[PDB]
């Protein structure tokens, strides 16, 4: 789905 | 008694909550201002929700075991639980004195009308307020509150979860910690069926999530309202 912001915040 | 591992788990989750929930609400000044005159409260409340998602993430990363999950599953859990944890964590500012969320000043005091001015109806707001009252009425210890948020996040039944066995295992460690905590540290009469009532709140949160999902789908479908949102909210809740 692509979640770069969520992914970024999750480290 | 609480094992050393159970005491460890509680200490970590308390500290995690303290590091991600500012009871002075100082950062609220950085949001687009509230307007109470359309959907006038949508910019302010979208920023508050966006901010809250970031904090819920910072809290989730600290849940013992959450780090052992794959990033895929971390994403699925956060995406499905974000609105539920925001509704849970918001209980801390909620007040039954006048049925509102009181975040320090009259500017940052949100009542039912403010929520309706963010694009939502009583189909969501009435059960949300009833949720908040019944949750308040439980008079949870901070320990129980932070365990409940963590258990809410690490739910194996969320759609798209791949390693449900591992998620269930992490959740069981938290649930057992909460049950033991209630037994050892929560005195009767307050402790009466307390765990069963907490799990009922997690059920109420699922219905709130479904209804929120329905109303958000409808709200965000109008490109003029989705313009009012934030990139994080769009990514987490959906981009039409
Ligand atoms: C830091 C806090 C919490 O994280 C968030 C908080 C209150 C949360 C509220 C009260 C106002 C309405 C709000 C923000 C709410 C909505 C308006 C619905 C979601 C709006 C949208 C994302 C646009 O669908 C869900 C949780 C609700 C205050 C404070 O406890």
């Amino acid at each position: 789905k692509n979640h770069p912001m969520l992914m970024n915040l999750l480290k | 008694k609480l094992s050393e591992e159970q005491q460890h788990i509680i200490a970590i989750l308390l500290d995690a909550h303290h590091k991600t929930y500012d009871p002075t609400y100082a950062d609220f000044r950085d949001f687009r201002p509230p307007v109470r005159m359309p959907l006038s409260m949508l910019p302010h409340l979208a920023d508050l929700v966006s901010y809250s998602i970031q904090k819920v993430i910072g809290f989730a990363k600290m849940i013992p075991g959450f780090r052992d999950l794959t990033s895929d599953d971390q994403i699925v859990l956060l995406k499905s639980s974000a609105i539920e944890v925001i509704m849970l964590r918001s209980n801390q500012s909620f007040t039954m004195d006048d049925m509102s969320w009181d975040c320090g000043s009259q500017d940052y005091k949100y009542d039912v009308t403010d929520v309706s001015k963010a694009g939502h109806t009583l189909e969501l707001i009435e059960p949300l307020i009833k949720f908040q009252v019944g949750l308040k009425k439980l008079n949870l210890h901070e320990e129980e509150h932070v365990l409940l948020m963590a258990i809410c996040i690490v739910s194996p039944d969320r759609p798209g979860v791949q390693d449900a066995k591992l998620v269930e295992a992490i959740q069981d460690r938290l649930s057992n910690t909460l049950q033991t905590y209630i037994r050892c540290r929560h005195p009767p009469p307050g402790s009466h069926q307390l765990y069963a009532k907490m799990i009922q709140k997690l059920a109420d949160l699922r219905s709130l999530n479904e209804e929120h999902s329905k109303q958000y789908r409808s709200l965000s479908f109008q490109p003029e309202n989705s313009m009012k949102l934030t990139p994080l909210v769009l990514e987490v809740f959906g981009n039409e």
